[PDB]
């Protein structure tokens, strides 16, 4: 039954502007 | 098959039945006195039985269907514990969502109440 | 964009790509500074050339520095730059750097499936089967699908190594 | 306040299906000068999973086994009928359409069969776009000797089969199926243009079938479709499913992929049409002048492996230029790749100039142009469907070559 078959770049690097 | 009637409009032949089908007249008729029956079906929750049968028409194994429904309900309860257990049941929500995913509109989790309850404190007494 | 600016960019880009194909990142930086002096803003193509120049002669730190320069310049890196970086990390066996680059690529709205395949294949090639298995399983649990050849390669190599679990 | 503020199909067309357990959800049938089509009667909102669009019961189909022996599902042919003898003598590999044509004629002669009614909505001999109905004049406008030879061979085969099996001495139940040759030719054309092949399980039997499916052959072709066919074995129903998570707006046509990975020539041979955005079309280049594949893909935002090229449609924003034609160009242009070796722009200019020269030579080889073909179509008033089909085919090929030219131009422009 139901038991069958076992059931960070790009940051701190932005454009300074 | 191309033909324009001198004004830029293209005239084309419409397709028609051009034959007699006796099954049309005899079958497109409606029973007029099932309002109470439909209302009682909605009240007792047989639409959910129809939905459960419909969902199993696309499942090769029903035990796998039960396991998947239970897993989805478990995810529902784990993500939002406080929303279930009362008027909203997780398994009913899963069933309604699976029916709604087919494009068939259903009330959420088959949650319904009685509009005719005469204020707070009054409990309906079932007539056995 | 006049014909004069287009011709200047053509000449500078041709020289920059010639230096990049010759594994000369210093010359590519010279050409980039020449662009800066001449008023030609370095686009993503020039920084891609610089990254490729650094990556060709097995220089991961300089390639990451070039990517940082491109990001600080405000330019959006090309998919080729990112896949070159992930391939370099896989060749060096730097699995975590490759995963960081894949995350950056995903953040910049890019398809990371091909880069994931490149990374796992390079990790297998350079005899880094543990990190290759880890990255492959991360990608597979993430929903990505690998090619049949990659599936067969992973299964066969893991079973040759005696690793039945992976 | 409320007070202050293409034609619909014949209702009987859906009614005859509806009374026989055919259900269409969120879509309406519309008929135009080109032909029948299926369009969303409202906004098909995207859900988590695929949405059910249509449901066609198995008993309304005309299906035959795709592999020997020939068994029909549902079994409409009685035991001992000569039509089975006619069917059983066909070549198993290439004569699949003849068997379906025989079944179609047999069903049209059956009084209680559904297709006796549904057959009145099939395109007629003057409305079908199949090239089996094209004459020598229409085939002359294909501007392709190979396709003309293929069409002539198919017509010869069909006529030979009809002459072999419909001679004088055949019984009356067989002669009335096809009194004259053009009836059988139209049957074969309908079979070729509307057949659907699928692997279906019926009960415990799994097999491949060639199926004439009503209400599902009305779906039109697309190489970027929003719908697909799924067989439901438990109740023997064919489902038309819209793609999961793909929003569909009101009036948007519902389309399926008739056959993936087939060029315009095969589409013309089989379904009698072609599309200008075919991502599998081929143009024979010399191969001496080559461009960089990676740069070409990155400029137009074409991602994925060579067998799954797809436009991202996000980075472009509003670039309608990038479509299946650009994908076909990337799949057919001579290209070189060296892992991470960048391309020198100067060589790219020369390569694209040579390729544009080749494309312009190809355009010059055609007697006419594409714009004049469109003008001829607009001024056309007394031509057959196959005539306009051939004109559109050559026009689409010219459009594809022009798109290649423009793509090379913008690629060399954006290389800096
Ligand atoms: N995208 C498309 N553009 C032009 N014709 C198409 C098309 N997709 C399908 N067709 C045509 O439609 C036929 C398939 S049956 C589809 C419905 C048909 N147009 C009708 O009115 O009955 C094919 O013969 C093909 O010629």
């Amino acid at each position: 039954g139901t038991g069958f078959n076992k059931g960070d770049i790009l940051f701190y690097h932005r454009e300074f502007c | 098959g191309i033909q324009r009637d001198d004004n830029g409009r293209r005239i084309w032949r419409r397709r028609t039945l051009t034959k007699k089908d006796d099954m049309l007249r005899y079958k497109l008729q409606r029973v007029p006195f099932v309002e109470e029956q439909v209302r009682k079906i909605k009240e007792v929750g047989k639409v959910m039985t129809m939905d459960i049968e419909r969902l199993l028409l696309s499942e090769d194994n029903r035990f796998e269907f039960v396991n998947s429904v239970a897993a989805e309900a478990t995810e529902y309860v784990e993500k939002n514990r406080d929303e279930y257990g009362g008027t909203k049941k997780a398994i009913f929500h899963v069933l309604s969502n699976r029916v709604n995913d087919l494009g068939f509109d259903r009330p959420e989790a088959y949650a319904e109440s009685d509009p005719y309850k005469p204020g707070p404190g009054y409990l309906k007494e079932y007539y056995t | 964009v006049s014909a004069l600016e287009r011709s200047l960019r053509l000449t500078f880009m041709d020289e920059l790509m010639e230096r990049a194909r010759n594994r000369d990142p210093s010359g590519v930086s010279e050409v980039i500074y020449d662009m800066i002096a001449a008023g030609l803003s370095p686009g993503p193509r020039s920084f891609h050339g610089l990254v490729v120049a650094h990556a060709l002669n097995g220089d991961e730190q300089g390639a990451m520095h070039s990517l940082r320069k491109e990001l600080g310049a405000g330019q959006r890196p090309l998919p080729e730059t990112m896949i070159a970086l992930v391939r370099l990390s896989g060749s060096k066996g730097n699995a975590q750097r490759g995963l960081e680059l894949l995350a950056a690529m995903e953040k910049l709205n890019y398809d990371i499936r091909q880069a994931w395949l490149i990374l796992v294949e390079e990790l297998v090639r350079t005899n880094h089967l543990e990190e290759a298995n880890k990255v492959f399983l991360k990608g597979a649990r993430g929903g990505m699908r690998a090619t049949d050849q990659l599936y067969d390669l992973m299964i066969e190599e893991d079973c040759k190594a005696g690793d039945h679990s992976n | 306040f409320p007070l202050f503020q293409l034609e619909s199909a014949d209702p009987d067309f859906y009614k005859i299906g509806y009374v026989r357990r055919v259900r269409a959800y969120g879509v309406e049938f519309k008929e135009g000068p080109d032909g029948f089509g299926i369009y969303a009667s409202k906004d098909i909102e995207p859900r988590r999973r695929a949405r059910v669009i249509m449901e066609i019961p198995h008993e309304l189909m005309i299906t035959i086994r795709q592999k020997h022996p020939w068994m029909f599902f549902p079994d409409i042919v009685p035991i001992g009928h000569p039509i089975f003898d006619i069917i059983n003598s066909t070549d198993p590999e290439r004569d699949w359409d003849l068997r379906l044509a025989c079944l179609l004629l047999f069903s049209f002669d059956r009084e209680d069969h559904f297709w006796r009614l549904y057959g009145d909505f099939l395109p007629a001999a003057d409305e079908c776009s199949s090239l089996l109905l094209a004459t020598e004049e229409d085939l002359a406008e294909l501007q392709d000797p190979q396709l003309v030879s293929t069409i002539r061979q198919q017509q010869k085969r069909v006529l030979e089969f009809w002459e072999k099996n419909w001679h004088s001495g055949v019984p009356l139940k067989i002669k009335r199926l096809a009194e004259d040759a053009e009836r059988f030719i139209w049957a074969v054309s309908i079979a070729q243009t509307r057949c659907i092949s699928m692997k279906t399980r019926i009960g415990a039997l799994v097999q491949d079938l060639n199926m004439m499916i009503p209400y599902a052959d009305m779906l039109n072709h697309s190489f970027e479709p929003n719908c697909f066919l799924h067989w439901r074995p438990k109740d023997r129903i064919l489902e038309v499913m819209s793609n999961a998570g793909q929003a569909i707006k009101k009036g948007e046509e519902m389309t399926i992929n008739y056959m993936p990975g087939q060029k315009n020539n095969m589409l013309m041979e089989r379904y009698g049409f072609s599309t200008p955005v075919n991502p599998w079309d081929a143009i024979p280049f010399s191969g001496d002048s080559r461009i960089h594949l990676n740069s070409f893909l990155s400029v137009f935002n074409i991602f994925g492996l060579p067998e799954e090229y797809y436009h991202d449609s996000e980075l472009s924003g509003d670039d309608s230029f990038v479509d299946g034609a650009v994908i076909a160009a990337a799949r057919t242009l001579p290209t070189w790749s060296d892992i991470d070796l960048p391309p020198i722009p100067s060589a790219e200019r020369k390569a694209v100039k040579e390729l544009q020269d080749e494309c312009r030579k190809m355009l010059a080889e055609y007697p006419t142009t594409s714009e004049q073909d469109q003008k001829l179509l607009d001024s056309l008033s007394e031509a057959r469907t196959t005539f306009a089909t051939a004109v559109k085919y050559r026009m689409h090929r010219k459009m594809f070559i022009g798109k290649i030219i423009k793509a090379l131009d913008i690629y060399q422009e954006r290389l800096l």
